[PDB]
């Protein structure tokens, strides 16, 4: 046996390759190493964690250090619409002269990357000016992620381990992270940007040498105590105001102008001032509903557990048995990671549809390459998290649920009607991807016969009846906030709507994303959406839900969340564990996120060519979305290199390869099993000891990688094709066209 | 190595003996069947986990259960 | 087995027949094998001719003669 | 009122599209009666929209017609599956039509709507919770 | 000139020394550490 | 006799009838009613 | 010491490894009423002597498959054995056990791995967690 | 339950579980699973009959006279 | 105007206090 | 059972929909 791992004797004694490709596999597993206990298991994640955060920490610091090194951060800010940010320099010793000069751009005199990830815009937004000031910065998270690698070594020592009362100590958890980790926080963001920021985009300089002594309103704090609250919110910066200067600057540190800053095209500074303002009140407000020390104070038990309503029986609330839950989210960990993910597949959801249609960054909305990898990026990580919010439910479902301890309550009843759900989301998706892919076919085959005026094009009314009552007034609808003498858009008796006027302004503005024209194409791309989203449901609800059992394995619980098979027997049993229900699933999260961000990059392509026409004739018929989408712009992509030079979408044009290549090798991983290959392997081992010369021998006997791991590796190979691929061909098709 | 376990609603039809590429099963006296026997598996050391045994089993649910373990050299069939 | 194997291979013969026949029919009822022959060079070979009925008919490319 | 839909007799987009179509069965007329019956969006192509109370037959017929096809083959299979139950063979009689029993299940199915109604009513369209074969929870 | 990496920014010998350093000198020391660590008899 | 008239009730020999009948159905409306459109259906040629 | 005539068999691929020689080996003895040819369970024919015949080979499945599917099943031969053999000449008879096959119910043996229980009763495994034992080990 | 009788079958981990067999005999030994029942459907491994206790079938039909 | 050859160099020291405190993390989790 | 909590809740939301539905139609302003 081996040392190695460490935490898993039974891997230990495995005298194959095997060992140690598990041993990877299973190391942060800790409820299954060997003598775990609740207690170690909870300091170990603590510790965990810690290092987690400081990886984040070190990872921004490197970020603002090779822009305050190798970027050109002050020489954007003169010019942040015509100067392409720089991401870092380029060492690659086997480049050619051509790749050099390709590489050399944006005003550098070396090999660069053109940063996409708006961090420049960002930077720019909060008030930071130089190099020496990203620098600093980057030295504070750098002595920040060691305070917290020195935090997570001291709280696994003897006297600073946390007890398991500590860990499960509930309220206190919520009140501090809701009133301090949340509002606090959002307090002292908006303290940065109205000491900070609001000065800096007005053209004044405040750091750690001046601002003590540098008020931010001429009013003072004065005002805020004697209740004159009101001078904060006058001289608003006027609709002539240029960014970084005094020209055309107010002194109103907290408006609520609503709509956009006229030059940059993104949201008011003070009005992120006041929304972090508010937002800081208000979770510091909620951070004072539950008990912990004081006797006043919500007790979740007793919330989850009451059956009385003001006296009258109830079964719960909403009559509906809650009690037990307590200690069912209390002692399972998969439950409360599980509402974790998905509520952070939600955040980046709502972050990805927010930021695009109301940048927050100066600048950053024209920014089109940026905008795009952004949309994408944060999409695919809320689809990544969702797929993971599901796969820990069903963890829970098999490692952390017990019927006796929840006996009748709301989850009982969820798994006795399992068939009911499953049923009807499959009947759901059935409907949706009939009806969907007959339209878009009929209209294939309309199109195709020169007939399409014979297409079927229903419009998004419901869609544009909405837009209309957020007050886009170019449908024609004359509702809510698009008819002036709606009481809605008058709120008659205040008269309070001083965000109308603004939010007015940026609506019907045709030069931006908030709330772009909508035709069929929409209408048809929204209902693949829905497909999407409810079969990767269907699939990840019946994986959970079948966690513990079903009629083919209805001992499913005593074998684990991940295992192969049940074997060949009962008809077979191919991919019958949970863990195969959330592999399956990454698929269905893959396309589903890929048809969402054509979706958006089309769209926005041909709105930002000029060409919103095209989109909109094309979109309603599949071969449109091949023709005028893919084949259309892979052009620039595709040729990067070719036999007569080399441009800067080289290196996109290589990843394009690359990541045909990866998906490709999925396709081995995915289609062929493991039987083969352990016969090949066999045949292999004999051919190395039959040949001289060879003194090498395995110290691990050579085999096929399991079932469950042929599956993860193809997963991971498809994956990682499919991102790669994708952003290598949005890139090189908006930047390629665009700055 | 993997583990076999034999439940009390075995009949005695001997079939996951039979059925086993290992010798890993036996058939044992007992008294809970008509048969008066039951599958027993004292040489779990050698299964390699076929589950050609749950295969060849007729009872509803299964009287005989493998649980795939810790993998040995025999546990994973490797002549080498 | 033999048996079956003989009596399969006539069947198998006989479908090949019914292809070759329709063919045949079709390059000499629904073609434009004629004016081909009069002018290999300069007309393309077509032999199949759709229904008008929901369009498709717009598959019917002029191919010459 | 909608806006951005305008009669197609009145786009300058479809009469474009009416002139360049081809002079064949499949044009003429379809696109007589688009003119005369279809809302166009700008693009000149007829659109359907769902924010009208006028010519709600143009929604409500169709969805009509094609519910009623549908419930109409769901009950024939349905009463034909729960007439073979009672057979010795109900298997082979799915694999074998038996057709005085599916004209039977058509002929009775041609008024679906009224006896899936009574059955509802007198609970015989659902059997019991406890009566469905189902996996441990 | 463009014939050859080169860096303007402050010590662009760094790139020079650290990236065969980190991708092609010491990731097979690396890997042998590895190696030695997950072979190791109990 | 009986035994192709029992052949003639299988399972894909009725699907295959009731579907080319279906089809043949389909095919006449579009032949003789070209073109028709949701919003159009049962309204006079003009 | 093993005693019997190796069949007649020219040499193949198949056959034994290093494993062999470092931990372990299996050899299956039979008796045949006469010479016949069978079939090496890695490939190949092999030719069983008129007297006692004795096969090494790599798995103890290898012996399972020869002894039942081909000299019980094809050759009507019920007398063979299969020994495990260890570098250090340590040899045990392993199969059968007891001198009676497994498939016949034979006096003394005892239950071993038995549930006294249903499947379906097996505990959850949330009332197992940090105890180390299995649902279908629990008691 | 006697031979004849129709039960409904309790055991939670059957393929019948609250489905309807048919009893087919009854042994009047002391073995734990005394009831055969024979169902109309087979499960997934082919088999429609199966070994029950008393206290894991319902009564739903009396045998015939 | 770019950070100078002593903050690179600065850097560099100063990144040396979390990879030693990593380093201790790691080795502790490893118990 | 008439279902008085579930059919009570259930005609809630039909009335919410109705009346979204009463604005999308312009039947209300
Ligand atoms: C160790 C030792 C050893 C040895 C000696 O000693 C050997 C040898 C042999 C002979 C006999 C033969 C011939 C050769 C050739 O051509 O091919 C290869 C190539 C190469 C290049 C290989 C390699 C070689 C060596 C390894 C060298 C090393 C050195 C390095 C540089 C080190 C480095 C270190 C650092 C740290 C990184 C072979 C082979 C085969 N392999 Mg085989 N090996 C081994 C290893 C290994 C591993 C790990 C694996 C996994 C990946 C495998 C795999 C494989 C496959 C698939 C196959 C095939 O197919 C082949 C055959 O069979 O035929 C027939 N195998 N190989
Ligand atoms: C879901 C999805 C979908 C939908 C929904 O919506 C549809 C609809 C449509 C409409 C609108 C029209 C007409 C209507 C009528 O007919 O009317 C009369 C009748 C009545 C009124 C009534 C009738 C009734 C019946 C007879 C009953 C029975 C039925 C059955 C059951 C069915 C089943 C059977 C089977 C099929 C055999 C049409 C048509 C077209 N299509 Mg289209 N679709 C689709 C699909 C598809 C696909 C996949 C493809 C490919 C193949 C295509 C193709 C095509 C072509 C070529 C053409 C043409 O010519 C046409 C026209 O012109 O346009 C305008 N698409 N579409
Ligand atoms: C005001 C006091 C306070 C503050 C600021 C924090 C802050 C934090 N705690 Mg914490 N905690 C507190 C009191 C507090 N705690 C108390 C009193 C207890 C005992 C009941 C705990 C017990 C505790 C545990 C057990 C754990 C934490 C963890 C964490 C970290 C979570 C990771 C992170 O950065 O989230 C991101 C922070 C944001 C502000 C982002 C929020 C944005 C969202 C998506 C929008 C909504 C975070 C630094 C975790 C950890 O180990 O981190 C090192 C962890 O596992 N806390
Ligand atoms: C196609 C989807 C997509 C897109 C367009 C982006 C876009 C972005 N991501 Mg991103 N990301 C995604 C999916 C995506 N993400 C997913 C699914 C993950 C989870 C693993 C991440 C994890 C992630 C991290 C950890 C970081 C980013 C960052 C960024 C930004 C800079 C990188 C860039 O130019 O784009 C990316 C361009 C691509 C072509 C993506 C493919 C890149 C490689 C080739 C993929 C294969 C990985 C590797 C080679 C295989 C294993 C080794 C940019 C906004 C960075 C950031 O925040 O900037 C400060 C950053 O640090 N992303
Ligand atoms: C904060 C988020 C979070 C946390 C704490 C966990 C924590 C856990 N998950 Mg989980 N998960 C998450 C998000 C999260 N997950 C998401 C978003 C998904 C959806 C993709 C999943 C899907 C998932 C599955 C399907 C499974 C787990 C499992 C586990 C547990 C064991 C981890 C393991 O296998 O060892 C560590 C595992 C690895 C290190 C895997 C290797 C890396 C993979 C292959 C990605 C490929 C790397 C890629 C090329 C580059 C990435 C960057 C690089 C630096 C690695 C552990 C409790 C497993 C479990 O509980 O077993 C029963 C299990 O089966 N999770
Ligand atoms: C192009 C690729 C593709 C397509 C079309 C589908 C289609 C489908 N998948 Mg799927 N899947 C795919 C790739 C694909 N998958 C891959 C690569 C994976 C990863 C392994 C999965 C994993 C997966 C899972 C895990 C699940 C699905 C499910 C579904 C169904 C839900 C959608 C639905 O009901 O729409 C309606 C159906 C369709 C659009 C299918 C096409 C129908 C055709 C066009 C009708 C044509 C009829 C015509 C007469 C045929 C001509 C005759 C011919 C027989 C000779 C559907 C059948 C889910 C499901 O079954 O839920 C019901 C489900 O649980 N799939
Ligand atoms: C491989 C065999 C084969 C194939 C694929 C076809 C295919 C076709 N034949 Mg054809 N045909 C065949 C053999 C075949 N034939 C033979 C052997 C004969 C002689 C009896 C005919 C005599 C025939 C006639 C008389 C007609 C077709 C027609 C057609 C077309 C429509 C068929 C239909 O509606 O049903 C279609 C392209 C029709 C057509 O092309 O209409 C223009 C048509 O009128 N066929
Ligand atoms: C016999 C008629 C019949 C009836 C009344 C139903 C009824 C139902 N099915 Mg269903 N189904 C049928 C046949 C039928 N099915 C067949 C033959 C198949 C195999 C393709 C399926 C496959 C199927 C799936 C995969 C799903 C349903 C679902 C459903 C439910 C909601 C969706 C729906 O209405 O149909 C949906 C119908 C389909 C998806 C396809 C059926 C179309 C076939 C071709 C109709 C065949 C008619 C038959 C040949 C008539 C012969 C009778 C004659 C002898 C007199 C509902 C209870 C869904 C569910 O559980 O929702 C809760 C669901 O997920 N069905
Ligand atoms: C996570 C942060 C991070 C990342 C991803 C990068 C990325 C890169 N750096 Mg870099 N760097 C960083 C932080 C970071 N830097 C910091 C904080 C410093 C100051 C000490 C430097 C100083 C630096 C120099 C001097 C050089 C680079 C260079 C480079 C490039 C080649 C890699 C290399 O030689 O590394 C060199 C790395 C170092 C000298 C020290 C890195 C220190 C960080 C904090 C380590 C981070 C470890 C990580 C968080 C743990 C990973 C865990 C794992 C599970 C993934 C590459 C673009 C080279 C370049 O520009 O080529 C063109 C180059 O010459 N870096
Ligand atoms: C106004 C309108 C609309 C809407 C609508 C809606 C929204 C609806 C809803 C609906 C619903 C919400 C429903 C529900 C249901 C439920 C249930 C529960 C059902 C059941 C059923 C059944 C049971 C059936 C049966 C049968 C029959 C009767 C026949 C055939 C066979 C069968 C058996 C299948 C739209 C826009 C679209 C269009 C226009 C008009
Ligand atoms: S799993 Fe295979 S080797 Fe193990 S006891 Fe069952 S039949 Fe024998």
């Amino acid at each position: 046996a081996t040392k190695f791992p460490k935490f898993s004797q039974d891997l230990a004694q495995d005298p194959t390759t095997r060992r140690i490709w598990y041993a990877m596999a299973t190391a942060h597993d800790f409820e299954l190493h060997d003598g775990m206990t609740e207690e170690n298991l909870y300091q170990k994640i603590f510790a965990s964690h810690f290092g987690h955060l400081a990886i984040i920490f070190l990872w921004a610091s490197g970020v603002l250090f090779h822009v305050a090194w190798q970027g050109n951060f002050e020489q954007w800010i003169k010019d942040p619409l015509n100067v392409r940010p720089i991401a870092h320099a380029i060492w690659d010793a086997q480049f050619g002269p051509p790749a050099i000069e390709a590489f050399t751009r944006a005003g550098a005199t070396n090999p660069v990357d053109i940063c996409y990830s708006g961090v420049y815009h960002w930077w720019y937004t909060i008030g930071m000016r130089t190099n020496n000031e990203l620098y600093v910065g980057a030295i504070f998270l750098l002595l920040l992620a060691a305070l917290f690698l020195f935090a997570g070594w001291l709280h696994l020592q003897p006297r600073y381990r946390p007890t398991l009362g500590w860990f499960k100590s509930a309220e206190p958890r919520l009140n501090h992270h809701l009133a301090g980790l949340f509002g606090v926080s959002s307090l002292a963001w908006a303290a940065h940007l109205i000491h900070v920021a609001i000065p800096e985009s007005r053209g004044q300089h405040v750091g750690w040498d001046n601002f003590l002594f540098t008020p931010p309103h001429p009013a003072g704090l004065g005002a805020f105590f004697t209740g004159n609250w009101s001078a904060y919110a006058q001289n608003p910066d006027t609709a002539q105001h240029v960014f970084n200067s005094s020209q055309g600057a107010g002194t109103a540190i907290l408006t609520f102008l609503g709509g956009f800053h006229p030059q940059t095209q993104s949201l008011w500074l003070t009005d992120m001032a006041h929304h972090h303002v508010a937002i800081a009140v208000l979770f510091i407000i909620a951070g004072h509903m539950y008990r912990t020390n004081w006797g006043i104070g919500h007790s979740i038990k007793e919330m989850l557990n009451s059956k009385s309503f003001f006296g009258a029986k109830v079964e719960g609330p909403f009559n509906l048995p809650h009690q037990g839950l307590y200690d069912t989210i209390n002692n399972s960990l998969h439950f409360q990671l599980s509402f974790a993910l998905a509520a952070l597949g939600v955040a980046s959801s709502l972050t990805a549809q927010h930021m695009y249609s109301m940048p927050p960054y100066a600048f950053i909305g024209q920014d089109f390459t940026t905008q795009a990898a952004l949309y994408t990026h944060h999409q695919y990580i809320a689809g990544f998290l969702m797929v993971g919010a599901f796969s820990h439910a069903g963890i829970f479902w098999i490692r952390d649920y017990d019927p006796e301890q929840n006996k009748g309550n709301v989850l009982d009843r969820m798994l006795r009607h399992k068939e009911a759900i499953i049923s009807h989301l499959s009947w759901v998706s059935l409907f949706l991807g009939f009806h969907t892919l007959g339209l878009y076919v009929h209209n294939d085959v309309e199109v195709a016969f020169g007939a399409a005026e014979k297409q079927v094009l229903i419009e998004p009314v419901f869609a544009q009846f909405i837009q209309a009552a957020h007050g886009k007034a170019l449908y024609g609808f004359n509702t809510l906030l698009s008819n002036p003498d709606s009481i809605a858009s008058t709120a008659w008796p205040n008269h309070a709507n001083v965000w109308l006027p603004g939010w007015l302004d940026a609506v019907n503005n045709t030069t931006n994303s908030l709330f772009l024209t909508i035709g069929p194409g929409d209408f048809y791309v929204h209902h693949a959406i829905a497909l999407g989203l409810h079969v990767t449901t269907l699939v990840l609800v019946k994986g959970a839900l079948d966690a513990r059992g079903s009629k083919l394995m209805p001992d499913k619980k005593d074998f684990g969340y991940a295992f192969p098979c049940d074997g060949p027997g009962r008809g077979g049993t191919c991919d019958i564990s949970a863990w195969d229900a959330s592999y399956l699933a990454v698929f269905w999260m893959l396309n589903t996120l890929g048809w969402v961000t054509f979706y958006w990059h089309w769209k926005h392509l041909a709105i930002w060519e000029g060409n919103i026409a095209q989109f909109n004739e094309s979109s309603t018929y599949l071969m449109g979305w091949f023709r005028d989408y893919l084949w259309l712009h892979s052009a620039q992509l595709i040729n990067g290199y070719n036999p007569y030079g080399t441009n800067s979408l080289a290196i996109w044009s290589w990843m394009f390869l690359w990541g045909h290549l990866a998906w490709a090798v999925s396709f081995m991983f995915l289609i062929t099993w493991r039987g083969y290959w352990q016969e090949l392997i066999e045949t292999l081992v004999w051919a190395h000891e039959k040949t001289p010369l060879s003194f090498g021998y395995w110290r691990d006997k050579p085999v096929a990688l399991s079932i469950v791991q042929a599956r993860l590796v193809g997963l991971t190979h498809f994956t990682v094709g499919y991102i790669a691929t994708y952003g290598a061909f949005l890139i090189a098709s908006t930047a390629g066209k665009f700055g | 190595s993997h583990t076999v376990k034999i439940y009390d609603t075995c009949i005695g039809c001997t079939q996951c003996v039979r059925a086993c590429p290992t010798d890993v099963l036996e058939m044992v006296p007992w008294d809970g069947c008509k048969a008066a026997q039951i599958a027993s598996s004292p040489r779990t050391e050698d299964c390699v986990g076929c589950k050609r045994c749950e295969t060849a089993c007729p009872t509803d649910f299964l009287s005989i259960r493998v649980y795939l373990g810790a993998e040995t050299t025999r546990s994973m069939g490797l002549a080498y | 087995i033999s048996r079956k194997i003989f009596a399969a291979h006539f069947g198998h013969l006989a479908v090949i027949f019914i292809w070759l026949s329709g063919m045949y029919f079709h390059g000499a009822k629904f073609s434009n094998f004629e004016a081909w022959m009069a002018n290999p060079t300069g007309v393309k070979p077509s032999a199949q001719v759709v229904w008008s009925l929901v369009g498709q008919d717009i598959l019917n490319a002029d191919v010459g003669g | 009122a909608n806006s951005t839909l305008v009669p197609c007799s009145k786009s300058p987009a479809f009469q474009a599209r009416m002139k360049n179509a081809p002079d064949t069965y499949y044009f003429n007329k379809p696109f007589k009666a688009y003119a005369k019956y279809e809302l166009c969006g700008t693009d000149g192509l007829p659109h359907l929209p769902l924010d009208r109370l006028d010519r709600a037959t143009d929604v409500l017929v169709p969805i009509g017609l094609f519910l009623y096809v549908a419930g109409f083959i769901g009950w024939s299979g349905r009463s034909y599956l729960r007439a073979t139950k009672s057979a010795s063979d109900p298997e082979m009689k799915e694999i074998f039509i038996d057709l005085p029993l599916a004209l039977q299940s058509i002929s009775k199915a041609v008024l679906w709507p009224l006896l899936a109604l009574q059955e509802f009513l007198s609970g015989d369209l659902t059997a019991r919770d406890e009566e469905i074969p189902i996996s441990p929870r | 000139d463009m014939t050859q990496l080169t860096g303007s920014y402050a010590a662009s010998w760094l790139p020079w020394i650290m990236i065969p350093l980190i991708f092609y000198i010491l990731p097979f020391p690396v890997f042998a550490l590895i190696f030695i660590w997950i072979e190791k008899e109990a | 006799m009986q035994h192709v008239f029992k052949y003639l009730t299988l399972a894909p020999v009725m699907a295959t009838f009731t579907m080319v009948a279906l089809s043949v159905v389909l095919i006449m409306l579009q032949i003789w009613f070209p073109g028709l459109q949701y919003g159009t259906y049962f309204k006079p040629t003009p | 010491t093993l005693e019997g005539q190796t069949p007649i068999f020219g040499g193949g691929t198949g056959g034994l490894l290093t494993k062999a020689e470092r931990e372990e080996k299996y050899v299956i003895t039979w008796t045949s009423p006469k010479e016949q040819v069978f079939e090496m369970p890695t490939g190949g024919s092999a030719i069983m002597r008129q007297g006692k015949n004795k096969l090494e080979i790599a798995r103890k499945e290898y012996g399972i498959a020869l002894g039942g599917q081909q000299l019980r099943a094809k050759f009507k031969i019920n007398d063979y054995k299969i020994y495990r053999v260890y570098p250090n000449g340590e040899t045990q008879m392993i199969h059968p056990a007891d001198g009676v096959f497994p498939e016949k119910v034979n006096q003394g043996r005892p239950k071993v791995r038995y549930v006294d229980r249903n499947i379906g009763s097996n505990p959850s495994p949330a009332k197992l967690k940090f105890s180390g034992v299995q649902p279908y080990d629990a008691p | 339950v006697e031979r004849g009788s129709k039960v409904r079958i309790l055991r939670r981990e059957s393929y019948w579980y609250q489905d309807v067999g048919l009893v087919a005999s009854v042994d009047k030994s002391g073995i734990k699973y005394p009831v055969i029942v024979r169902f109309d459907k087979v499960n997934y491994a082919g088999v429609n009959t199966n070994n029950f206790a008393d206290f894991e079938l319902l009564e739903i039909e009396k045998p015939k006279a | 105007m770019n950070i100078s050859d002593t903050q690179v160099f600065v850097a560099l020291v100063v990144a040396l206090l979390p990879g030693l405190l990593a380093f201790r993390l790691a080795t502790e989790l490893y118990k | 059972a008439p279902f008085p909590f579930r059919t009570i809740v259930s005609l809630i939301l039909l009335a919410g929909n109705i009346l979204v539905a009463a604005i999308y139609f312009h039947i209300i302003n």
